[PDB]
């Protein structure tokens, strides 16, 4: 639901432009809850992960270092 | 067996190249390093045979040198290639931009006689130029890893857009912690003060990973960097401290001056 | 009306992002600047409503300042946005990397009250790191426009990978010619000799545009640059002249030494 | 030519088939002996001529180093 919507929105320029015209109307029509929408509107990515079923996904993204070879 | 390393970009689902997505779809097995659970879900729907390289990072407060984490990622990729699998390594961003694992895996696979290559992807720097409306060509660009800037001898050109990558671990010499200290950032500030005033506006940048998310674009004086909130994904942009000045020596050899420039 | 600027990457059809392709597909009108006729065909099949921005370059030996070419391209894009069209600008590579037209169109559109944004793409520099197996993070990266390096005061760090873009027009000050001269490139050689020996190996790189095409990776001594065959798409890579050396000053402030690095 | 290149550039299965056996893949997609010879010798100008874009000029410079 939350994941299906984000995956479509990220790929589909038609939906992306609908979303930009009216974020809450697009989100409501794709079944997002008021708490999911509030998390999006306040930029709370941490809470969005929880409402998606995170199951504490741990995500460190450093794939290089500065200490030379 | 064979290897192809691809990038997924920073945004969920839409920022991979058309060909890179087709490489993931047709792979026997995918080794992933992706930003979040939405991206992981997206990948698993494309190709269910996924090994999550995140498992090789220090777990539960263990002391582990990231060099050992990277070696273990490379070894897991190569074990699949050596077994005979058509293997794809799917990293976020560009698989060879501030990312040692794909270059090391491709070097090792070629040396063992396998086919290996790297497909370019959209990195966090490519997102920054778009999100800030800055062309790296306007007065030129310089990129360093922040810790390498502190540990080794590097001289920035202060007419360029300077990027310090991995600013959150600036000065963390052990490669065993996930973040640095405010005291270490204060030493970086003093070092940068050779070329940049303490009140010089810098930008903490983070590319969005979700289509509903705005990037982080936080402007602050360089002096305030040590008190700022940083994450592993944070990049420090240092805009030019000086305007471009006329290279009279070269202009004279060319037989021209400023007034001749089109 | 609205504006979205996308890139198509260097390779035909497959190096565009999934999202950027979708923007082209749904656009009312597309303004293109693409490498060849295969690429042009591919676009026209995606969306038949295409204006080719190539037309605004000097035709048939006319003297035209490229600044006028770029203004004419920006104006053409904005006329479609001002008319009410959902407008896409599709440029090769990354639309905002060594590319003024999309940033200028976006600045102008925003100033006139129109929605305008830039989607990052895969640039020629992104293709170089993949093709040469080089990470810009390894010892750092610097990028400059070749003529800007000659005309203004830039200082390279010879521990980095240094890129000079548009090397084929290096020193061409009028912005009315499509290539420079051998004597101009000999002056660049003498300028670079402040930091790089004359026998220092450099690389002329050109990213492939077709899936059956190998990239150009030509290794040669710096001293032979002025006799080399260059094209408008050629980039000059100057690999490091010096190894990284320890910053004993900053190490001492951190209370550590080389032996302490992980 | 244009149909083949556009499929090959986007389809990773066809790309991997191509890399295994370039001539067998090109022949199976109907390319002429002269088209194949243009590919194997890296003659991009001959391929453009053979595609009937013989007369499409293409300058890719979209920035300058003079400032302002």
């Amino acid at each position: 639901g939350l994941s299906d919507f984000f995956t479509q929105l990220g790929q589909d320029a038609q939906l992306m432009e609908d979303y930009k015209q009216n974020p809450e109307a697009v989100m409501r029509a794709h079944g997002l809850t008021d708490e999911q929408i509030n998390a999006v509107m306040t930029g709370d990515m941490e809470k969005l992960k929880t409402l998606s079923g995170d199951s504490s996904y741990q995500s460190y993204l450093v794939i290089s270092h500065g200490n030379g070879d | 067996g064979s290897l192809v390393c691809v990038g997924t970009g920073l945004q969920l689902a839409g920022q991979i190249s058309v060909l890179s997505r087709s490489y993931i779809e047709h792979a026997d097995i995918v080794f992933s390093l992706l930003p979040d659970g939405f991206s992981q879900r997206w990948l698993t729907k494309l190709n269910p045979n996924v090994i999550n390289l995140q498992q090789f990072y220090a777990q539960n407060g263990e002391v582990k040198n990231r060099r050992d984490t990277y070696e273990q990622m490379v070894n897991a990729i190569l074990d699949a290639v050596r077994a005979g699998k058509k293997t794809v390594c799917a990293l976020f961003g560009h698989p060879g931009v501030f990312a040692c694992v794909s270059h090391m895996a491709i070097t090792r696979a070629k040396a063992e006689g396998f086919s290996a290559k790297m497909e370019p992807g959209i990195s966090a720097e490519a997102c920054l130029w778009a999100d800030l409306g800055i062309d790296p060509g306007n007065s030129g660009h310089q990129s360093f890893e922040a810790s390498q800037f502190m540990f080794f001898n590097h001289v920035p050109d202060p007419t360029t857009h300077l990027l310090l990558w991995q600013i959150a671990i600036a000065g963390e010499h052990t490669l065993t912690q996930f973040h640095t200290s405010s005291d270490r950032l204060q030493i970086l500030v003093e070092q940068l003060n050779q070329w940049y005033p303490l009140d010089h506006e810098v930008v903490i940048y983070e590319a969005a990973n979700l289509p509903i998310q705005a990037p982080r674009i936080e402007r602050l004086p360089l002096a305030n960097l040590p008190q700022a909130h940083l994450m592993p994904i944070s990049t420090l942009l240092i805009p030019p401290a000086k305007k471009l000045e006329y290279n009279y020596a070269i202009l004279a050899k060319l037989g021209i001056g400023p007034e001749d420039l089109g």
